[PDB]
RNA sequence: AAACUCCAUAUAUAUAAUUUUAAUUAUAUAUAAUUUUAUAUUAUUUAAUAUAAAGAAAGGAAUUAAGACAAAUCAUAAUGAUCCUUAUAAUAUGGGUAAUAGACGUGCUAUAAUAAAAUGAUAAUAAAAUUAUAUAAAAUAUAUUUAAUUAUAUUUAAUUAAUAAUAUAAAACAUUUUAAUUUUUAAUAUAUUUUUUUAUUAUAAAUAUGAAUUAUAAUCUGAAAUUCGAUUAUAUGAAA
């Protein structure tokens, strides 16, 4: 490095001025890497899916004419009924 | 089992010939916490001692009148009262 | 080796191998759960020269230098000139093979 | 914050009230750095199970509070 | 409180719901909500140039932020099941569950690794 | 079962304005072999050996049937029966899963000279794969009087990719050094072995192996590193 240091520094400063990028000659912790990091929140939030998705409830709202049957729900209800019948139903919940 | 130094035959001190134990003692100057010097006779060879923690700088003896150091050294730029007031919310306990 | 004795080194090594390599070995057997009756068995060329090489290596390892290559070369020169315990071992093997003459099966 | 720059690890505590009147500070922090501003304050640092009473000396100034509340019991073997 | 597990009323994710999944999802939502703020606080804290009192205050604020603001707290669950081990990011699925889906043909292209 | 299949191989055709170039390539589509032919030598028209001439022609992967082991899994998930419903359901703060007498597997690093360490910029030679929940180049600063190396910080050039980055591959090979080793050194002479020789003097079981264990200081990630994380430096230098 026969070329002088001060001149190189000046050149670097000029380049920094030209572009938006900052010029930190001292090499101090400015905190630039904290803010400059792209925020990843929306992608993280979108992990499990789109919460507004069509459900069986809606398939009654959209098409009242068609008497649909949710099979799993019906099965569950039948199981509950069977439990009630044979004395294995859920105990009544405490309120206090 | 019992650790001992086994005795030799004792030397007969004759009656009248017994001499008093005058131990070798130096006059030693003790400078206390403040500049008050006091002379005391002492068996250890040191003409001068200066003391750091004495009665003359202890609060009990005058009511009317290095981990911490390391911490101070390496948290000096921050300067760590105002700081106490800032970091002392007494709701949670 | 060549430097020590100025004549083709590879040829000399081959000769040494031929000399040293025991032509047969008294291979042990279980022998149908009985006495372990040993038999002389003829050797492949590689096996013959393999036996020789291990002995040569061992005899080299008794020499002084740090570098193994030097030690090896000294040993090869000694063998060319005609001195080793490897030769004695070969002779012993041959003697042991000679005992058990008709233990060979096909004959 | 371990690194000398950005330290120490500061936590909110009922410090000033303890300083005024000797009421021990029940910490469940265990990762708060001890400071010079609380030497001679009584702390009751959590141990997982039970809060542990400690009077912070001047030798403790650099350390964490959890370092003085040992969580596991001292191991032994039942020689059977 | 009684009507909800967490402070804020968040929606349930579609398909496979689980308690752990619910917990994670809410946490992720709160992180998304309070991402910029947290970043700003962090910046204020880790500043040699700024006033020290301000940086201390920022640090205290960061410390006092809840469990659900923390980015580090987020853990990638399986979406089809609710497992949290060997969860591949390219199809948000657990190891066994991914394999099951792959062999069926749910991940469009994935296929047997024959070489 | 074999075969079709995939990878890899050989050949052909197509495409790529040979700056996204690596055409010595990539990728679609074919063809190719579970190779063929002939002379002989043994055993009975064939089958093994050998020889020859024709060919690029030589592997790996996936596929592991029926039954069985009441083999493993109700902790991927789901469901039967059964039990809990102010609790065996739900949330927070900390602790634990990392505890340590002996024991048992798997590994890693070692115990030095057919083997370890310094160095090697017209930068000796690869492949496969990753980079919008990023990859981070050059360069400056400190550790460190030059600088390089290694490690951090400073700050983001380029590219979301046959285009840029991760990334000058490493052993190799070459010079140098290497205690145990008076199998070396350094003072004299010595000389047609001179990075060396000879003579005479003095040079008197763990190292210039190993890297466990610990002390202090820094750095990294994170809101947080005490229990309980990862680096770097200066010391520490067990066992073997
Ligand atoms: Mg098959
Ligand atoms: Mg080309
Ligand atoms: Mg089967
Ligand atoms: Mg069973
Ligand atoms: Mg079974
Ligand atoms: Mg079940
Ligand atoms: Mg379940
Ligand atoms: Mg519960
Ligand atoms: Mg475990
Ligand atoms: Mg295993
Ligand atoms: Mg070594
Ligand atoms: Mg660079
Ligand atoms: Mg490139
Ligand atoms: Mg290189
Ligand atoms: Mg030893
Ligand atoms: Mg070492
Ligand atoms: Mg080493």
């Amino acid at each position: 490095m026969n070329v002088p240091k001060a001149r190189l520094l000046k050149v670097a400063e000029l380049s920094a001025k030209i572009f938006d990028q900052n010029f930190n000659p001292s090499g101090i912790r400015t905190g630039s890497k904290i803010l400059n990091e792209r925020l990843k929140g929306p992608s993280v939030a979108s992990y499990y899916g789109n919460p507004d998705i069509l459900k069986f409830r809606h398939l009654k709202t959209l098409y009242p004419d068609i008497e649909f049957v949710d099979l799993e729900e019906q099965y569950r209800l039948s199981m509950v009924e069977a439990k009630k019948r044979r004395g294995k139903g859920a105990p009544k919940k405490m309120k206090k | 089992t019992r650790i001992t130094l086994p005795r030799r035959p004792a030397k007969k001190i004759q009656l009248g010939k017994s001499r008093p134990a005058i131990y070798h003692q130096f006059n030693v100057k003790m400078e206390l916490s403040d500049g008050s010097v006091v002379i005391r006779r002492s068996q250890y060879p040191k003409g001068e001692i200066r003391l750091i923690q004495d009665q003359r700088n202890n609060p009990l003896w005058n009511p009317s009148r290095g981990s911490l150091d390391r911490f101070n050294k390496r948290y000096s730029s921050l300067f760590s009262t105002v700081e106490l007031s800032e970091e002392n919310k007494k709701k949670t306990q | 080796v060549y430097c020590q004795t100025r004549q083709d080194p590879i040829q000399a090594l081959e000769k040494s191998l031929d000399e040293l390599a025991p032509l047969m070995m008294t291979k042990t057997f279980n022998t149908g759960v009985a006495k372990a009756s040993v038999i002389p068995v003829p050797l492949n060329k590689r096996q013959r020269n393999r036996i020789a090489w291990n002995w040569i290596v061992q005899s080299a390892n008794q020499r002084v230098s740090s570098d193994f290559a030097v030690r090896l070369g000294e040993e090869l020169t000694a063998i060319a000139k005609g001195t080793s315990s490897a030769f004695e071992k070969r002779d012993q093997i041959h003697k042991t093979a000679i005992a058990h003459r008709a233990y060979i099966q096909l004959k | 914050s371990r690194s000398v720059w950005k330290g120490p690890n500061i936590v909110p505590l009922p410090i000033r009230e303890a300083m005024t009147k000797g009421t021990p500070i029940r910490t469940n922090a265990r990762a708060a750095t001890i400071l010079p501003q609380f030497v001679g304050l009584k702390f009751q640092i959590h141990n997982g199970k039970e809060y542990v009473p400690i009077e912070i000396s001047e030798d403790m100034v650099g350390h964490k509070l959890g370092e003085f509340a040992p969580t596991r019991k001292r191991f032994s073997y039942t020689q059977t | 409180m009684g009507n909800f597990r967490f402070p804020i009323k968040t929606k349930l994710p579609p398909g496979f719901i689980n308690a752990r999944i619910l917990r994670d999802n809410f946490k992720r939502q709160q992180f998304k909500e309070n991402e910029i703020l947290v970043k700003s606080l962090k910046f204020i804290a880790r500043n040699m140039n700024l006033p020290t009192k301000l940086r201390l205050e920022a640090q205290l604020k960061l410390n006092a932020l809840p469990n659900y603001m923390r980015s580090t707290q987020i853990k990638n669950r399986c979406v089809d099941s609710g497992h949290a081990r060997f969860v591949l990011s390219d199809f948000r699925l657990c190891r066994y569950q991914f394999r099951e889906n792959a062999l069926k043909g749910n991940l469009p292209g994935v296929k047997k690794g024959i070489w």
